[PDB]
C-alpha cells in the first residue's frame, strides 16, 4: 500500500532522527549492529516512527522490528 | 411514650431506640412543630437568653490569669542567697532534655569550684516539658512564671547563661515563692 | 552461590528488559504533558535527556529482583507525575539545580578544604 | 503479698495456652512456632507463605473468629538475614481476645498482601512499604502514604540516618523550594546509654542454639 | 420474628433454621474431602455436628441462640458463611502437610545481635 | 537589660503620647505625613485578620484565643479563610517537608503588607522534632517571620501577648514618612 510513500516516511524518521547518520541508511541495515544504536535509542526511533505514521505498536509487535525492512514490511499492515 | 425497637440489656444505653408513635395526639404534635417551626423556636429562646449573661471575657492585659504555682514558663538559673550560682554543671538537665535544647560546657573555676563556662538553652527547641527542673539536684534551673517573652528575631530566642542568669534575678522573688509553696509535692 | 527465591514481577531478565522499556515509553510519552502542566524552566528536549541520563545510572544492574524494584519505584513516580500530586518543586528536584558544582580535581578540593 | 509486682491473669493465661496449641495442629504447614509472651499474649510465628492462609483461618474458623485486624507493625533488624519482620495484631470480639502473627521477609522478597482476608490492611500495608520498603504483592495500588513525594529511601530502616540526607529551603532565584544536602547547625548529640552490668539474668542463657 | 436485628446493615433472617442447615450440610461435605488425619477435619467435623443438631433440635430462634450461644441467629449464619469460604479455600492450600519452610537460624531470636560462644 | 524607671524619676517624665513619631516634626509637610502615617497604622493595627492555618497541636490553643475567655475579636482580630482577604498568617504547628511548598504558596498569595507570626517551638525552630528526617527546621527557612511566640503550645495569653506585639510593630511602621526622605 503506497510502498514508496511508506518507504520515504520510514527512512525520513531515521534521517529526521538525531544521533544517526544518513550513511548506511538502506532497508537491510541492522539497527543494533549496523546502525549501532543503543537499545534505548532503538526505542526512541521506532516509537518516534509511530508519531509520523500515527499508528500504535505494542511491545510484542514492536520487538520484531530489527531492520527498516522489518519496520517497512510491518508498516504495510 | 413509644416503645423501643430493640430491647436493651443491662449496662447499656441507646440513643435512637424509641420508635415513633402513630396516634393522632402525637402526629399532630410532631406536625405542629414541623409546621410552625416549633423546634427552632426554643432554639431561638436559648440563644437570646445568652444576651442577658455576663460575658466571660477578660480585659487582658489589665486583668489576666489565673494560673497555678506549678506553671511552666521561661527558664532561669537561680542562685544561693549568698549570690553564688546554684548550678554545678552536673549535666543531668542536659542528659534528660527530650529536645536536646541544652548545651553545657564546664570548667574548673579559678577558685576551684565545679562551674559552667557555658549554659545555652535553645528556646525554639525546648518543649517546656519541665524535666530539667525535676532533674536538677540543686534547683539551679527552673521554669519561671514568665510566659510573655515573644521576640521579633529568631536569634533572640537562644538564651545563653548571661540571659538566663538575668532572668533568675529579675524573677527571683516569684520563683522562690513558687518553690516554697510547691516543693513538698515534688 | 545461588539460592531459591520468590520473583517480584518477572521471571526472566528478558521479561525484566521488556518491562523496563515500557517504563521508558510511558515517560517519553509523558514529557510533553509535564512541561505544559508544570511551571518549570526545563524544555522537552532537556527533560528527554534527563530521562536518558538517569536510566543510564542503573547501567550495571544485573539482578532481576533489583531491576523489578527499580521498575516498581520507577512506575510509582510516573503515576505521581502523570498526576500532578508531585508539585512544581518536586519535578525540578530531578536536576539538583540549587546545588552548585563541587570541583573534583585534587588541587581545587585541597584549596577549598574538605 | 507484694503490691508492686503485677498480678498475672492466670485464667486468661490458661485459655490462650490451650488455644495456642490448637492452632499448631490445624496449620502444620505454616505455623513454625507458637509462644505465650510474658505479657500473657499469644504470638504465632508463621512462614512467609502462610500469611494469607493463617489470617484466613483465624478470621473464618468458628473457634478463632478473629474478625478484627488492628495493626500491621514492621520491625527492622539488620542482624538477622531476613531483616524485616511483620506483625499482625488481631482482635476477636466474640471471644474477647488478642493474638499476634509474626512473619519475616528480606529486603526484596515480596510478602503476600492480606487485603483479601481483612481489607483494613489496605493502608497499613501501604505504610509498611513506604516506611520499610517491604513490597506487598497483589496489593490494589501500592504507593507511598507518609513520606514526601519523590522522597528517596525508606526512613524507618535502622540503616537510615536519623536526620535524612537532604533538607528543604526556599531559593528566591528559582521562586520555589529546593532540596540541598543536609547541614545541621547543631549535631544530634548521641548519648551512650549502655549499662556495663547485666541486670536481667533470666535472659542471659535464653535462646539456646 | 425479631422486629430488628439491632445492627445496622444486618437484616432479619427468614427461615434461619433452613439457611443454617444448608450451610452446615455444605461444610461437612467440603470437610469430608480433606484427608482423615487432618486435625482441622477432626475439629470442624466434630464442631459442625454440635451446631447442626442444635439447629434441628430447636424450632424457636430465641431458644436456639441460648442452646448455642455465640450470638444472634443472623450472626450464626454469618459465621457459617465463612467456614464454607475457609474450608473451600483450604482444600487448595493443603495446610495439613509438613512445614513448608524450615525456619532460618536466629530468625526468631530476641534480643538480637549478641555474640554466641560455641 | 534596661530596667524600668523608678516612680520618682518616672513621676517627672512627660506623658508618652500616642504616636511613636512625636509631634516634633520640623515642617508642615513632614508633620502632615507623620499624622497621616498614623492614620494608616491605626487602620492596619485595628483589624488584623489571621488566615486560620492551624496545622498541629498549637492549632488548638489558636482556637482558645478566639474562645470567650480571651476573645481575640475584642482587638479587631477576625479569622478568615481565603489568603486573599487574610492579612496575617499564624504558622502554628510542625511544618513538614510535604507541607513546605504549600505554606510558601499560601503565603505568597497573601497580599502585602503581610506579617507572619510563628507559634510554638515546632514552627519556631523545629521544636521537639528538630532532628526528624521530614521536618523543616523552623518556618523562617521558608517564609519571613515577624514575631516569634515561644511555648509548646504557647498559652492563650502568650499568643495574645504576641498579637499585641504585632500591633505595636504595625503601629510604628514608617511607610509614608520614609517616602518623603526617599
Ligand atoms: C470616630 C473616631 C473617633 C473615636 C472616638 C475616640 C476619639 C477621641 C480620643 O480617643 O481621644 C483621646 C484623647 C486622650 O488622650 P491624651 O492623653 O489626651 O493624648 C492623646 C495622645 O496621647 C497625644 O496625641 P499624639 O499627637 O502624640 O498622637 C496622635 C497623632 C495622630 O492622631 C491619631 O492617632 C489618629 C490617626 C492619625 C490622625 C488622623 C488625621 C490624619 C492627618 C492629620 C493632619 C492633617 O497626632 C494627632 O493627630 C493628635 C492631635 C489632636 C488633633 C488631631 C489632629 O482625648 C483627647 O485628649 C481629646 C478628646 C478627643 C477629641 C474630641 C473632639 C470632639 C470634636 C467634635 C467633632
Ligand atoms: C476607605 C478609606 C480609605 C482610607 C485611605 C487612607 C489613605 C492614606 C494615604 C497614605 C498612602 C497609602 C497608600 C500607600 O501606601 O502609598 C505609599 C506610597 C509610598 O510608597 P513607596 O515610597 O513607593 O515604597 C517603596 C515601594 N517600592 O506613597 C507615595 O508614594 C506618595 C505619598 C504621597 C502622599 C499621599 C497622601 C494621600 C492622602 C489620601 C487621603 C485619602 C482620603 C480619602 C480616602
Ligand atoms: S523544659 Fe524540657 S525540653 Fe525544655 S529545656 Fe527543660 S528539659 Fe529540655
Ligand atoms: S541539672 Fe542543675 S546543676 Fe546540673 S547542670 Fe543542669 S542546671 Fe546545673
Ligand atoms: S510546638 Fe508543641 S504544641 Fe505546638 S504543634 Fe509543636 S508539639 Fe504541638
Amino acid at each position: 500500500l503506497s510502498l514508496k510513500l511508506i518507504n520515504e516516511r520510514v527512512l525520513l524518521v531515521l534521517k529526521l532522527y538525531d544521533k544517526i547518520d544518513p550513511s548506511k541508511l538502506n532497508v537491510e541495515s541492522h539497527f543494533i549492529n549496523d546502525l549501532g544504536l543503543d537499545s534505548l535509542d532503538h526505542v526512541e526511533v521506532i516509537m518516534a516512527m509511530e508519531d509520523e505514521f500515527g499508528f500504535e505498536i505494542p511491545d510484542s509487535d514492536a520487538e520484531k522490528l530489527l531492520k527498516p525492512a522489518d519496520i517497512i514490511k510491518y508498516v504495510a499492515d | 411514650e413509644p416503645k423501643d425497637i430493640v430491647e436493651v440489656p443491662k449496662g447499656y444505653v441507646y440513643v435512637n431506640n424509641k420508635e415513633l408513635s402513630m396516634e393522632f395526639a402525637d402526629i399532630t404534635d410532631r406536625a405542629a412543630s414541623t409546621m410552625f417551626f416549633g423546634e427552632l423556636l426554643r432554639g431561638f429562646a436559648v440563644t437570646l437568653a445568652h444576651i442577658f449573661k455576663e460575658p466571660a471575657t477578660i480585659n487582658y492585659p489589665f486583668e489576666k490569669g489565673p494560673l497555678s504555682p506549678r506553671f511552666r514558663g521561661e527558664h532561669a538559673l537561680r542562685r544561693y542567697p549568698s549570690g553564688e550560682e546554684r548550678c554545678i554543671a552536673c549535666k543531668l538537665c542536659e542528659a534528660i532534655c527530650p529536645a536536646q535544647a541544652i548545651t553545657i560546657e564546664a570548667e574548673e573555676r579559678a577558685d576551684g569550684s565545679r562551674r559552667t563556662t557555658r549554659y545555652d538553652i535553645d528556646m525554639t527547641k525546648c518543649i517546656y516539658c519541665g524535666f530539667c527542673q525535676e532533674a536538677c539536684p540543686v534547683d539551679a534551673i527552673v521554669e519561671g512564671p514568665n510566659f510573655e517573652f515573644s521576640t521579633e528575631t529568631h536569634e533572640e530566642l537562644l538564651y545563653n547563661k548571661e540571659k538566663l542568669l538575668c532572668n533568675g534575678d529579675k524573677w527571683e522573688s516569684e520563683i522562690a515563692s513558687n518553690l516554697q509553696a510547691d516543693h513538698l509535692y515534688r | 552461590a545461588v539460592q531459591q527465591v520468590r520473583p517480584i514481577l518477572s521471571v526472566d531478565r528478558e521479561e525484566a528488559r521488556k518491562r523496563a522499556l515500557n517504563l521508558y515509553k510511558a515517560w517519553y510519552r509523558q514529557i510533553p504533558y509535564i512541561v505544559m502542566d508544570y511551571d518549570i524552566p526545563m524544555t522537552v528536549e532537556q527533560c528527554r535527556d534527563k530521562l536518558r541520563e538517569e536510566f543510564v545510572k542503573h547501567r550495571n544492574v544485573t539482578d532481576i529482583r533489583v531491576i523489578d524494584m527499580l521498575v516498581i519505584k520507577g512506575q510509582m513516580e510516573l503515576k505521581e507525575s502523570v498526576e500532578i500530586w508531585k508539585q512544581k518543586g518536586h519535578i525540578m528536584r530531578y536536576w539538583k539545580e540549587s546545588q552548585d558544582p563541587k570541583p573534583t580535581d585534587f588541587l581545587s578540593k585541597f584549596i577549598q578544604g574538605v | 503479698d507484694k503490691p508492686t509486682v503485677r498480678q498475672p491473669d492466670a485464667v486468661a493465661r490458661s485459655h490462650l495456652s490451650d488455644f495456642g496449641r490448637y492452632v499448631a495442629e490445624c496449620l502444620p504447614k505454616y505455623v513454625q512456632k507458637v509462644q505465650l509472651t510474658a505479657g500473657d499474649e499469644l504470638e504465632v510465628l508463621i512462614a512467609p507463605e502462610g500469611v494469607v492462609p493463617v489470617l484466613q483461618f483465624l478470621k473464618d474458623h468458628h473457634q478463632a473468629q478473629f474478625t478484627n485486624l488492628v495493626d500491621i507493625a514492621g520491625v527492622d533488624v539488620p542482624c538477622r538475614k531476613n531483616r524485616f519482620e511483620v506483625v499482625y495484631n488481631l482482635l476477636s470480639l466474640r471471644y474477647n481476645s488478642r493474638i499476634r502473627v509474626k512473619t519475616y521477609t528480606d529486603e526484596l522478597t515480596p510478602l503476600d498482601s492480606a487485603c483479601e482476608v481483612h481489607k483494613a490492611a489496605n493502608w497499613y500495608e501501604r505504610e509498611i512499604w513506604d516506611m520499610y520498603g517491604v513490597f506487598f504483592a497483589n496489593h490494589p495500588d501500592l504507593r507511598r502514604i507518609l513520606t514526601d513525594y519523590g522522597f528517596e529511601g525508606h526512613p524507618q530502616r535502622r540503616d537510615f540516618p536519623l536526620s535524612g540526607y537532604v533538607e528543604l529551603r526556599y531559593d528566591d532565584e528559582k521562586k520555589r523550594v529546593v532540596c540541598e544536602p543536609l547541614e545541621l547547625a547543631q549535631e544530634f548529640r548521641k548519648f551512650d546509654l549502655s549499662a556495663p552490668w547485666e541486670q536481667f539474668p533470666n535472659f542471659r542463657n535464653a535462646n539456646p542454639p | 420474628i425479631k422486629a430488628s436485628t439491632g445492627l445496622t446493615g444486618l437484616a432479619v433472617s427468614t427461615n434461619p433454621h433452613h439457611t443454617l442447615s444448608a450451610l452446615y450440610g455444605k461444610i461437612l461435605r467440603a470437610v469430608s474431602k480433606m484427608p482423615q488425619d487432618a486435625s482441622y477435619r477432626k475439629y470442624t467435623e466434630q464442631l459442625v455436628k454440635q451446631r447442626a443438631d442444635s439447629v434441628a433440635q430447636h424450632k424457636d430462634i430465641t431458644a436456639l441462640e441460648k442452646a448455642v450461644g455465640c450470638g444472634q441467629v443472623e450472626e450464626l449464619i454469618v459465621q457459617a458463611e465463612n467456614e464454607l469460604i475457609l474450608a473451600r479455600k483450604m482444600l487448595g492450600w493443603k495446610p495439613w502437610e509438613k512445614l513448608v519452610q524450615a525456619a532460618p537460624a536466629k530468625q526468631w531470636d530476641w534480643p538480637p545481635a549478641q555474640i554466641m560462644e560455641p | 537589660q534596661q530596667t524600668l524607671p523608678v516612680a520618682e524619676v518616672a513621676q517627672n517624665l512627660p506623658k508618652k503620647g500616642y504616636s511613636p513619631f512625636g509631634t516634633k516634626q520640623s515642617s508642615v509637610a513632614e508633620w502632615s505625613l507623620a499624622r497621616l502615617d498614623d492614620l494608616l497604622n491605626w487602620g492596619r493595627k485595628g483589624s488584623i485578620w489571621p488566615l486560620t492555618f492551624g496545622l498541629a497541636c498549637c492549632a488548638v490553643e489558636m482556637m482558645h484565643i478566639a474562645a470567650p475567655r480571651y476573645d481575640m475579636d475584642r482587638y479587631g482580630v477576625v479569622f478568615r479563610a481565603s489568603p486573599r482577604q487574610a492579612d496575617v498568617i499564624i504558622v502554628a504547628g510542625t511544618l513538614t517537608n510535604k507541607m513546605a511548598p504549600a505554606l510558601r504558596k499560601v503565603y505568597d498569595q497573601m497580599p502585602e503588607p503581610r506579617w507572619v507570626i510563628s507559634m510554638g517551638s515546632c514552627a519556631n525552630g523545629g521544636g521537639y522534632y528538630h532532628y526528624s528526617y521530614s521536618v523543616v527546621r523552623g518556618c523562617d527557612r521558608i517564609i519571613p517571620v515577624d514575631i516569634y511566640v515561644p511555648g509548646c503550645p504557647p498559652t492563650a495569653e502568650a499568643l495574645m501577648y504576641g498579637v499585641l506585639q504585632l500591633q505595636k510593630k504595625v503601629k510604628r511602621m514608617k511607610t509614608l514618612q520614609m517616602w518623603y526622605r526617599k
